């Protein structure tokens, strides 16, 4: 009857079997396995039911339902306790990373969507001051992630993104948010997110140095955001200035630190508005047809093609005669995959190495299920990546082979 | 006045910066300059991945100090150059 009665809501019996089976010894591993089971079925079912829908909001909801059912359920007639929560939390770990015919798994974009939907000032699905809450309850969904590598990174672009253009609610928001995922996923694991946070703040206070330095003299003030490459996803797009006098800046930078290259992403920056949306804040040209103004100075005409046909295309200018207006991401996603690639070829190096440094001496039989433990944390790779790893580092120097009648990978230092 | 002035105005620069490399994934060692190389990300060290152990040298260009000392014991070049090593 444990079957039958765990998968049922009402009444004593539920009660008084947890009594009895807190008594014996195979009872309650029995309920904790059925339990795990109905979970798995009602958590599978709830997120299958969104299809050709795929809200995020709604998946979120979905997972916590689920999640706001069984925690409930077990407070009301179980009891508080670990191994039903531990089951809970293995199931829908189980359930988040979908498995679909036809589709491959869409769930840490619909989760940094999610993330990113409660961060914008826009605010559509999500508001301020409920968000706390929303991103308080997002851990439990980020604790069930797979390839918290996938989620991480398609949470920073859209980060990135969003605090360069200022379309970020709050920045407080953005921070708490960062710890948030931080303690769920790992410090080490964001450092580079919170970085990539840090550039907009530090840089902020570090203009406060740059006024000065452009009043200090003349003939060489402005925002800046400079921004630590090896964090930052963005890049110059490979674009005129609203006050145009970035050597300064330049120059501002080294001198403050003698030890840092930099270059500019003419691209991103932005200028402000209104002339007397009211908008002319990117790629102020200042001169006709819209190709004409690629007769700028000496600049890289990639994105000079680029930030023209975006000016022509906006609001502002209004082929046969021209004039200016009398008044006022999945593709992305699975781009970034091929970053997600190189990065998981680097991080399984690090892993191979350590896993060498234990045994110097293995084959690829054992090597399955040891390089999964040694990379859940972040990702669930697959057998065609390690050989990956494995087969360049033979040739890397990182590791040798001898033998003719087994196999072999023996380290190499 | 028009409307075709494009004004000087508040402007929001924006810029990289890193370690002097032309990094592509600098040779002794598949990691950025800016995160932790190959044996110190294995073990997880302590230091800071974002400066481990950044050194420069005589042409004022960067390396990983652990990855350039290892690469000094048994060749005598610079490793991003081949020139001779200073
Ligand atoms: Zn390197
Ligand atoms: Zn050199």
């Amino acid at each position: 009857e444990c079957h039958n009665i765990i998968r049922q809501e009402k009444k004593n019996d539920m009660a008084n079997m947890y009594v009895l089976l807190r008594a014996v010894s195979t009872g309650l591993p029995h309920m904790i396995q059925e339990l795990q089971n109905h979970i798995h079925d009602e958590g599978l079912r709830a997120t299958s039911n969104l299809t050709q829908e795929n809200m995020p909001t709604l998946f979120v909801e979905s997972v916590l339902e689920v999640h706001g059912k069984f925690v409930q359920l077990i407070n009301t007639v179980l009891n508080g306790d670990q191994h039903f929560m531990s089951a809970l939390d293995k199931a829908l770990t189980s359930v988040v990373n979908y498995r679909e015919p036809k589709s491959v798994c869409k769930a840490p974009e619909l989760l940094a969507k999610y993330c990113d939907n409660l961060l914008k000032k826009s605010a559509k699905g999500m508001t301020e001051n409920e968000v706390e809450d929303r991103l308080t309850s997002f851990i439990t969904v980020f604790k069930y992630i797979d390839d918290k590598d996938v989620f991480q990174k398609f949470y920073a672009r859209m980060l990135a993104k969003r605090l360069i253009h200022g379309l970020s609610m709050s920045m407080d928001s953005e921070e708490a948010m960062i710890n948030k995922l931080k303690q769920a996923c790992g410090y080490e694991f964001t450092s580079k997110l919170h970085r990539m946070y840090t550039d907009m703040s530090v840089s902020a206070d570090l203009n406060n140095k740059f006024n000065n330095f452009i009043k200090n003299q003349d003939t060489v003030s402005f925002q800046i955001y400079v921004l630590q490459a090896g964090a930052w996803p963005l890049t110059q797009a490979p674009p005129q200035e609203l006050e145009k006098s970035v050597q300064m800046f330049e120059l501002f930078y080294s001198q403050h630190f003698s030890g840092r290259k930099l270059t500019w992403l003419h691209y991103l920056c932005t200028g402000e508005v209104k002339m007397n949306v009211a908008m002319v804040t990117t790629y102020q040209m200042a001169v006709v047809s819209y190709k004409e103004l690629q007769d700028s100075t000496q600049m890289n005409e990639k994105e000079l093609t680029k930030t023209i046909k975006s000016l022509l295309d906006v609001k502002m200018i209004n082929e046969s005669s021209f004039s200016l207006n009398m008044n006022f991401t999945p593709q992305e996603m699975e781009q970034t995959r091929s970053a997600v690639d190189e990065d998981r070829k680097m991080y399984l190096q690090a892993a191979i190495v350590r896993i060498m440094k234990a045994r110097k001496v293995l084959r690829h039989n054992a090597l399955i299920q040891e390089v999964i433990s040694q990379s859940r944390a972040r990702f669930n790779p697959s057998i065609s990546m390690i050989k990956k790893c494995i087969e360049v580092l033979i040739d890397k120097q990182y590791i040798e082979r001898s033998q003719a009648s087994a196999d072999e990978y023996s380290y190499v230092a | 006045a028009g409307k075709k002035r494009f004004e000087v105005k508040k402007w929001n620069a924006v810029a990289l910066w890193a370690w002097d490399i032309v990094v592509d994934n600098c040779a002794i060692c598949r990691n950025h300059i800016m995160d932790l190389c190959i044996e110190c990300q294995a073990n997880q060290a302590s230091a800071t991945s974002e400066e481990c152990t950044v050194a420069w040298g005589v042409c004022n260009h960067a390396f990983h100090f652990h990855c350039i000392s290892r690469w000094l014991k048994t060749r005598q070049v610079c490793p991003l150059d081949n020139r001779e090593w200073e």
